[PDB]
């Protein structure tokens, strides 16, 4: 039937005067389209469909053609740019807006998938779409008493489509746009479906990837326990998205940073430090690192939960991204923390992983390890210490590696390994 | 002196999706 046409098969059957003969034509056109192996994208574009299709949106007396061009479109739109560009330059947003009110569920949510493709193709598209009045039907068609009454197929359109109007910055979504949507956000959230809450966590994380601003809207919603509990869920698709979110938000002030400790999130960071998947680790110790450049009373609670070891386990053997992102929470650590709760760093073992590390090429992260000793000999020089630390070093190969760095041809290396060397180990 | 580091790389859901049936 309409299985394998030609373009131009399907454009002369668009161009006829017969709205079956379009139907047949439009409905080839949404399977070429849907085929997996490059479907003939720039060839529908270049023939001129793309204005037919959006004027077929308009037909309410002939719903299956609604359909079948709007599933084109959609497919068109999921392309590149250019490809999504030519969608919104035949007219399709305001078009696949009227149909969100549609009477055919099947219609609306093809309308709601098109929208997001729209809107993820980057901040522009997004905002435009915005313009054009998108939130308060998309809105309108989550406003029922229980979520769950709702197809499942439906419901995760909206909230990924929703997600994608949350996506992107420079610039960020619109505040007034951003505080409409939250609410239902939130809602969303509490939902009990995987893929839902999956994206209602992307979204999250996109709100909360911007100033302390933008994070104080979220927190302000009282998001954040939840959050902590999707951190601990089973499916990565989750935790992914969960923990990116609870990292933006403690990249805030030191009160949006204590609400995520106070909601038991530090309780979950013993599996996330171990985690089998690499990026969870390396999120969860830079998650770790901006903790560590918090309050001395947060650093205690790091030491409370017994999240030390932890660190020291990382440092100790990682990924080296995460290893990386160790030294952060270590040097942080030692920035922001008392005398006392540096010792116990040291007590844990944090010297000999610390040494070790010191035979990266990484410029940055000598850097970073040299503040933390140069931090860590201070406490010791107000405990009159210093040599027992020196001797630590000594033992287990950093004393070496310190004098090597004053051969280092990076000015900052050279000098901050001197300046322990000529101060410490004489 | 400790500074807060906003993360190093993006890390974001599908931007856009094709309909397969």
């Amino acid at each position: 039937g309409t299985v394998n046409w030609s373009v131009e098969d399907i454009v002369k059957g668009i161009n006829s005067n017969n709205l079956e003969s379009q139907l047949q034509a439009t409905q080839a056109a949404r399977k070429l389209l849907s085929r997996e192996k490059q479907p003939p994208i720039d060839n529908i574009i270049r023939a001129g469909l793309i204005p037919k299709f959006v004027s077929f949106l308009g037909k309410t007396d002939c719903s299956p053609i609604q359909f079948e061009s709007a599933w084109a479109l959609t497919n068109i739109a999921s392309g590149t740019s250019e490809q999504t560009k030519a969608v919104v330059d035949g007219g399709a947003i305001p078009a696949f807006i009227s149909l969100l009110a549609s009477p055919h569920a099947h219609i609306s949510e093809q309308a709601v998938w098109a929208l997001g493709n729209i809107a993820g193709d980057g901040s522009a598209f997004r905002d435009l779409v915005i313009k054009h009045g998108a939130i308060d039907p998309l809105l309108a068609l989550l406003a029922v008493p229980d979520l769950s009454t709702l197809a499942c197929g439906y419901l995760r359109n909206l909230t990924w489509t929703l997600s994608n109007l949350c996506r992107n910055k420079n610039p960020a979504p619109p505040l007034d746009a951003v505080e409409q949507i939250l609410p239902t956000l939130v809602r969303l959230l509490h939902h009990n479906d995987p893929e839902v809450l999956a994206d209602s966590c992307w979204a999250i994380s996109y709100l909360t990837d911007g100033p302390n601003e933008r994070i104080e809207m979220v927190v302000k919603k009282g998001v954040v326990p939840q959050l902590v509990k999707l951190l601990g869920a089973t499916e990565l698709p989750i935790v992914t998205p969960a923990l990116r979110a609870i990292g933006n938000i403690v990249t805030g002030t030191d009160e949006q940073t204590q609400k995520v400790i106070d909601a038991g999130a530090l309780a979950v960071f013993p599996s996330l430090l171990t985690n089998p998947k690499t990026n969870i680790q390396k999120e969860a110790t830079w998650t770790m690192s901006n903790i560590t450049a918090g309050r001395q009373d947060q650093i205690q609670q790091v030491v409370n939960h017994g999240l030390v070891p932890f660190l020291v386990g990382v440092l100790s053997k990682a990924d080296f991204k995460t290893q990386k992102e160790a030294a952060w929470a270590i040097t942080n650590y030692t920035s922001g923390g008392t005398v006392e709760q540096i010792v116990y760093l040291v007590h844990c073992g944090i010297i000999e992983p610390l040494m070790n590390l010191l035979s990266a090429k990484d410029t940055k992260i000598i850097q970073v390890i040299l503040d933390a000793i140069s931090n860590i000999f201070q406490a010791a020089e107000k405990l009159g210490e210093t040599e027992k630390l020196s001797i630590m070093i000594e033992e287990c190969g950093g004393l070496d590696k310190i004098e090597a760095l004053q051969r280092h041809e990076n000015e900052s290396v050279y000098k901050a390994s001197l300046n322990l060397i000529e101060k410490y180990f004489s | 002196s400790a500074v807060k580091r906003p993360a190093a790389t993006k890390k974001a859901g599908q931007a856009k999706k094709k309909k397969l049936d």
